[PDB]
C-alpha cells in the first residue's frame, strides 16, 4: 500500500500533532521548523537583537523521530530572489538558518518552493549549503504541475485568462525546475515534490515530468470530489495520474484542511490506499524486475569472461524463451526430415554455447515431440559450466549427447552440422559478439545447414531521464577518464524515463553468412522525429531475433515476448544532455567497430546539435574476442 | 499568562481595548484574545476585563459590532468569538476550516453581517456571519493574499493585494468582480491597504520597500507617494479626525503619522521589535495606541 505524509502549516505543539497524524495513518509529517509568520531580521537594529528562543526545542522529539517522521518546510516569507536588496540579503541569511537547523535535527528531507521563473539566488544559497559538509538529507523542490497564474479563476475584468493555446507556455513550470536543477549542477540531493491542482493540463505538460526525479506528489483536499455517500474521491483523469505515480513509486503528501467535515480526515488517505490496493498484483516478472528498476549494470561478456553458476540459473529460469527455442527446433526437424526418413535420417545438432544445457534439454524435447532422430553436441568454452554438462551427460543424457569443452571458432568437428543452436545474444543483439562466434563455427555447418537463430536485429530509441543521466554521472571512478562512464553502455530495467520517438532498427546479422567478403563492422544513421519538448540523455537499446521462420524472441517494448525476463534493455548515454523542442528530428550515428582483438560501438548525435563521438578507439568500452 | 507577540489592537466605540496575541516561538504556538476596559492596564494579564485561549495563533483580528470578535487563525479557520452578556467571558460562536493555509487578513463589510477573508492558499472568501457559511470563494490572485480591506459604506465593494503584485478592486455585483489598478509600472509588492474614511474611491497602499502611496480608483493613477519607512509597510490606519491623519506601521520598528499630502508630522522609535497594529482612541482622538512583538502597548500623543 501507499507511503503517505501529512502537510501542515499550523503546529500548536509537535507531540500532539505528530500523534494525531499517526492515528490518521500518515508515515511522516511536513511542517515548519520555525513558525511561518515569525519573520526575523539579521541586519538592521533593533529587530536584529530580538530575545530568543528563535524556535521550539530539539528535545521535544527523539533523534529517531526527527530522522524518520519529520520533513522540514522553508518559511513562506523567505524570498532570496526579491527585487528589494534588503529582502534578498535577509532571506539569504534566513534560508541558511532554516536549512542549517534542518541539518542539525538530521531531517531526511526539507521542502523549498519554486513558484516563479527566477530562483537563481535560491539555487546559489542551496548549492552553497549542499557543498558545506557531506550530508544525506534530501531537498524536495515543491513545483506546481500548473502555475497558479495559469490556474486562477477568470474573474479579473481588465486581465482575462489567455484562452489562446501556448504549447511551451503551458510547460513553464517544468522550465522553473530544469533551470534550477541545472544551476545546482544536477545535485543527487535535489528531487521534485510535484503539486497537482483541481484542473489537470494537457498530457504533454504531464509527460514533461517523465524521467524527472519525483520523490513526492502533493494532493490538496480541494481537488477531491464528493460521491453520493459523502466520502472524498478523485476524477478518472486524476485516478490515471495517481496510477502513473504509483508505478514511479513516489510518496503522497496530503495538504489543506478537512472540507468533508461529516467523515474523518483519514478518509482522504483511505481513498489513496483503496486505489493502490485495488491494482493487479505483480506476480510473474514484475516483482523480480521491480527490484532492478533503473539499476545500472555492466553488460555481461560471456566470451571474454566465464559466467558464474547463479548467472546461468537466471538465464535458465525463463520457460517462454526455451518453449520458443524448442518450437523453432521442432519445426526445423519436420522440414529437413520427411516422414518416411524418420528412422533412417538422424540429424547432427550442435548447441554452440550450451552453458548448463537448457538448449540441450530443449533439443531432446523437440526431437521426441517431432518424432525424429538427433545426434547432439554440447559445445561450451566455460570449463566450470562443462562440469554441469558432463555430470548431466553421465547421469541422464548418455552417449546421445557429446559434450565438447572448447571455443566454437577453434573446435575441429568430426562431422558437419544440419542445425546449429546458439544463445549468444546480448540486450543489443550483437554486443556479446554472436556474429564473430557463429562466423568461426560456420565451416562445420552443412552446405544446406540452418542456424537458430538465423537472424537478429538491434533497435535504438532516444530517451529523456534526468534520473538515469545522474546515475551514470555518479559512476565516475578514480584512475580513469572522468567522463568514461558516459562512453560505455549499461544493462538496466529502464523505469523512470521518457521514450522521445518509436524504436528504429540499428544493426542486423544473418546466419549462415555465405557472403565472400564478411565484414561485421556497421555504420547506421537514424532520423528520430520528436513531437514534444524534452532533453535527450541517451538511447534505449533493444533487439529482435528470428529463431526459425515465425518463431521469434523480442525485448522491443512494442513486440515484447510475453513473460520473458532473460534480457533487460541496454542504455547508451551521452556526456552532455541535448535540448530537443517540438518538431525537431534527433539524428544519432552508430558505428560497430573492430580489430583482431576487440569489438566496440561508437555513437554521436548530429541533430538538432552535434555531440562528441562517444567511445573513440573503444578507449572507454571494448568487447573482447 | 499571555504570549509575547502582540498582533492585533482595536478600540471599541466605548473606548475598550481589544488585543490579539500569538506564540511565534517556544513549545506551544497558540494564540489568545483579551479585552481591557482600562487600556493603560494592558498588556498586564491580572488587570484585564476578559481573556480566552485559542487553538492556534491569531494572524489578524477585527470587531463585529460591539460584542463580536472575528479572528484569522493559523489553522486556516475563520472563527467568530461572542462576548459574554456581562463581558467577563469570550466564548466561540463558530470555527469553520474553509482555507487550506494560514488566514492572513479579515475585514468586516459595511453591513456588519458579512465579512471577507484573505489567506496564503491564494483564495479570498466572502462570509455570512449569521448563517456561519462561505457565500463566495474567489481565486483571483496567483500568490498568497497579503491584505483585504472592505469599503467603509459599500457592502459589495472591497480591496485586496497579494505577492503576485496585484491590487484588485472588487465589486460582487459584476460577473467578473475583480479589477486590477496600481501605479503605471509593476512597482514593489503591496503589503497594506486602507480606504480613506470620507473621500469615496480614494485609498492608500504600502509596499515591501517602505513607500506609502495615495491612489484614486476614479483616475486609476499613482497621484502621490513618499518613502516613509526603511522596511515593509505592514499596516495603514486613518484617524477619526475631520481632516484625518494616516498612521503607517513598518518592520523598521517605527510608527509614522502622516497628513493628507503624506508629509511626516510625528514618528516614534519606542518599539524595539516589529510594530504590528495601531488604533486611535474614540474618547481622545489625539491619543494613538500601537502594539508590537516586543510585548509593548505604547500610548502616543499626536500634535
Ligand atoms: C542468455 C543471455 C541473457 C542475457 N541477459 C542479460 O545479460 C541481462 O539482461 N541481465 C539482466 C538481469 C535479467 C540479470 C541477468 C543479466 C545480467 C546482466 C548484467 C550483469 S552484471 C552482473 N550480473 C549481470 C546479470 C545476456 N546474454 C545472454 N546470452
Ligand atoms: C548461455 S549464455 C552464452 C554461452 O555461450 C558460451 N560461449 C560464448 N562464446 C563461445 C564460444 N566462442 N565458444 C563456445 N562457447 C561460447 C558462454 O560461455 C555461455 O555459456
Ligand atoms: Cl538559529
Ligand atoms: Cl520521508
Ligand atoms: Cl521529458
Ligand atoms: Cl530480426
Ligand atoms: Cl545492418
Ligand atoms: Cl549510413
Amino acid at each position: 500500500r501507499v507511503s503517505s505524509g501529512r502537510d501542515l502549516n499550523c503546529v500548536p505543539e509537535i507531540a500532539d500533532t505528530l500523534g494525531a497524524v499517526a492515528k490518521q495513518g500518515f508515515d511522516f509529517l511536513c511542517m515548519p521548523v520555525f513558525h511561518p509568520r515569525f519573520k526575523r531580521e539579521f541586519i538592521q537594529e533593533p529587530a536584529k537583537n530580538r530575545p530568543g528562543p528563535q524556535t521550539r526545542s530539539d528535545l521535544l522529539l527523539s533523534g529517531r523521530d526527527w530522522n524518520t517522521l519529520i520533513v522540514g518546510k522553508l518559511s513562506p516569507w523567505i524570498r532570496p530572489d526579491s527585487k528589494v536588496e534588503k529582502i534578498r540579503r535577509n532571506s539569504e541569511a534566513a534560508m541558511l538558518q532554516e536549512l542549517n537547523f534542518g541539518a542539525y535535527l538530521g531531517l531526511p528531507a526539507f521542502l523549498l518552493p519554486l513558484n516563479q521563473e527566477d530562483n537563481t539566488n535560491l539555487a546559489r544559497v542551496l548549492t552553497n549549503h549542499i557543498h558545506t559538509g557531506h550530508h544525506s538529507s534530501m531537498f524536495w523542490m515543491r513545483v506546481p504541475l500548473v502555475a497558479p497564474e495559469d490556474l486562477r479563476d477568470d474573474i479579473i475584468e481588465n486581465a482575462p485568462t489567455t484562452h489562446t493555446e501556448e504549447y511551451s507556455g503551458e510547460e513553464k513550470t517544468w522550465m522553473w525546475w530544469h533551470n534550477f536543477r541545472t544551476l545546482c549542477d544536477y545535485s543527487k540531493r535535489i528531487a521534485v515534490a510535484l503539486e497537482i491542482g483541481a484542473d489537470l493540463p494537457s498530457n504533454h505538460v504531464i509527460d514533461r515530468w517523465l524521467g524527472e526525479p519525483i520523490k513526492a506528489a502533493i494532493l490538496p483536499t480541494s481537488i477531491f470530489l464528493t460521491n453520493k455517500k459523502g466520502f472524498p474521491v478523485l476524477s478518472k483523469m486524476h485516478q490515471r495520474l495517481i496510477f502513473r505515480l504509483l508505478k514511479l513509486e513516489v510518496q503522497f503528501i496530503i495538504t489543506g484542511t478537512n472540507h468533508h467535515s461529516e467523515k474523518e480526515f483519514c478518509s482522504y488517505l483511505q481513498y489513496l490506499e483503496y486505489l493502490s490496493q485495488n491494482r493487479p498484483p505483480p506476480n510473474a516478472y514484475e516483482l523480480f524486475a521491480k527490484g532492478y528498476e533503473d539499476y545500472l549494470q555492466s553488460p555481461l561478456q560471456p566470451l571474454m569472461d566465464n559466467l558464474e553458476s547463479q548467472t546461468y540459473e537466471v538465464f535458465e529460469k525463463d520457460p517462454i524463451k526455451y518453449s520458443q527455442y524448442q518450437q523453432a527446433i521442432y519445426k526445423c526437424l519436420l522440414d529437413r526430415v520427411p516422414e518416411e526418413e524418420k528412422d533412417t535420417n538422424v540429424q547432427v545438432l550442435m548447441v554452440l554455447g550450451a552453458g548448463r544445457g537448457p538448449l540441450v534439454n530443449a533439443s531432446l524435447r523437440a526431437a521426441k515431440q517431432a518424432d525424429r532422430r538427433i545426434k547432439l553436441y554440447a559445445v561450451e568454452k566455460n570449463p566450470n559450466a562443462v562440469v554441469t554438462l558432463e555430470n548431466w551427460q553421465f547421469e541422464e543424457w548418455g552417449s546421445q549427447v557429446t559434450v565438447v569443452s572448447s571455443d566454437m571458432r577453434e573446435w575441429v568437428a568430426p562431422e558437419k552440422a544440419d542445425i546449429i543452436v546458439s544463445e549468444l545474444l546480448g540486450s543489443f543483439a550483437d554486443n556479446e559478439l554472436s556474429p564473430e562466434c557463429l562466423d568461426g563455427a560456420q565451416h562445420f555447418l552443412k552446405d544446406d545447414g540452418v542456424s537458430i537463430p538465423g537472424e537478429y536485429t538491434s533497435f535504438l530509441a532516444p530517451i529523456s531521464s534526468s534520473k538515469l543521466y545522474n546515475e551514470v554521472r555518479a559512476c565516475r571512478e578514480k584512475d580513469r577518464d572522468p567522463e568514461a562512464q558516459f562512453e560505455m553502455p549499461y544493462v538496466v530495467r529502464l523505469h523512470n524515463f521518457h521514450q522521445l520517438s518509436a524504436p528504429q532498427p540499428c544493426f542486423t546479422f544473418s546466419h549462415p553468412n555465405r557472403d565472400p567478403m564478411i565484414d561485421n563492422n556497421r555504420y547506421c544513421t537514424l532520423e528520430f522525429p520528436v513531437e514534444v519538448n524534452t532533453v535527450l540523455h541517451g538511447f534505449a537499446g533493444y533487439f529482435e531475433t528470428v529463431l526459425y521462420q515465425d518463431i521469434t524472441l523480442s525485448i522491443r517494448p512494442e513486440t515484447h515476448s510475453p513473460g520473458m525476463f532473460s534480457w533487460f534493455p541496454i542504455l547508451f548515454p551521452i556526456k552532455q544532455p541535448i535540448t530537443v523542442r517540438e518538431g525537431q528530428t534527433i539524428c544519432v550515428r552508430f558505428w560497430r567497430c573492430s580489430n583482431s582483438k576487440k569489438v566496440w560501438y561508437e555513437w554521436a548525435v548530429t541533430a538538432p546539435v552535434c555531440s562528441a563521438i562517444h567511445n573513440p578507439t573503444g578507449r572507454s568500452y571494448t568487447i573482447g574476442l | 499568562c499571555m504570549e509575547r507577540q502582540l498582533e492585533a489592537a482595536r478600540y471599541r466605540s466605548d473606548g475598550a481595548l481589544l488585543l490579539g496575541a500569538s506564540s511565534l516561538s517556544g513549545r506551544c504556538w497558540a494564540g489568545s484574545l483579551w479585552l481591557f476596559k482600562d487600556p493603560c492596564a494592558a498588556p498586564n494579564e491580572g488587570f484585564c476585563s476578559a481573556g480566552v485561549q485559542t487553538e492556534a495563533g491569531v494572524a489578524d483580528l477585527t470587531w463585529v459590532g460591539e460584542r463580536g470578535i472575528l479572528v484569522a487563525s493559523d489553522s486556516g479557520a475563520v472563527e467568530l468569538w461572542e462576548l459574554d452578556e456581562n463581558e467577563t467571558l469570550i466564548v466561540s460562536k463558530f470555527c469553520k476550516y474553509e482555507h487550506d493555509d494560514i488566514v492572513s487578513t479579515v475585514s468586516v463589510l459595511s453591513s456588519g453581517t458579512q465579512a471577507v477573508s484573505g489567506s496564503k492558499d491564494i483564495c479570498i472568501k466572502v462570509w455570512d456571519l449569521a448563517q456561519q457559511v462561505v457565500l463566495s470563494s474567489y481565486r483571483a490572485h496567483a500568490a498568497q493574499v497579503t491584505c483585504v480591506a472592505a469599503s467603509p459604506h459599500k457592502d459589495s465593494v472591497f480591496l485586496s493585494c497579494s505577492e503576485d503584485n496585484r491590487i484588485l478592486l472588487w465589486d460582487t455585483r459584476c460577473p467578473k468582480p475583480a479589477s486590477q489598478i496600481g501605479c503605471s509600472a509593476p512597482g514593489y509588492l503591496p503589503t497594506s491597504l486602507a480606504w480613506h474614511p470620507q473621500q469615496s474611491e480614494v485609498f492608500v497602499f504600502g509596499d515591501e520597500n517602505g513607500t506609502v502611496s495615495l491612489v484614486d480608483t476614479k483616475s486609476t493613477s499613482c497621484v502621490l507617494s513618499s518613502a516613509v519607512h526603511s522596511q515593509c509597510v505592514t499596516g495603514l490606519v486613518f484617524s477619526p479626525h475631520s481632516v484625518p491623519f494616516l498612521a503607517s506601521l513598518s518592520e523598521d520598528c517605527s510608527l509614522a503619522v502622516l497628513d493628507s499630502s503624506l508629509s511626516e508630522l510625528f514618528r516614534s522609535q519606542a518599539h524595539r521589535d516589529f510594530v504590528r497594529d495601531a488604533t486611535w482612541s474614540p474618547l481622545n482622538h489625539s491619543l494613538l495606541t500601537t502594539v508590537g512583538w516586543d510585548h509593548q502597548v505604547v500610548h502616543h500623543v499626536v500634535p
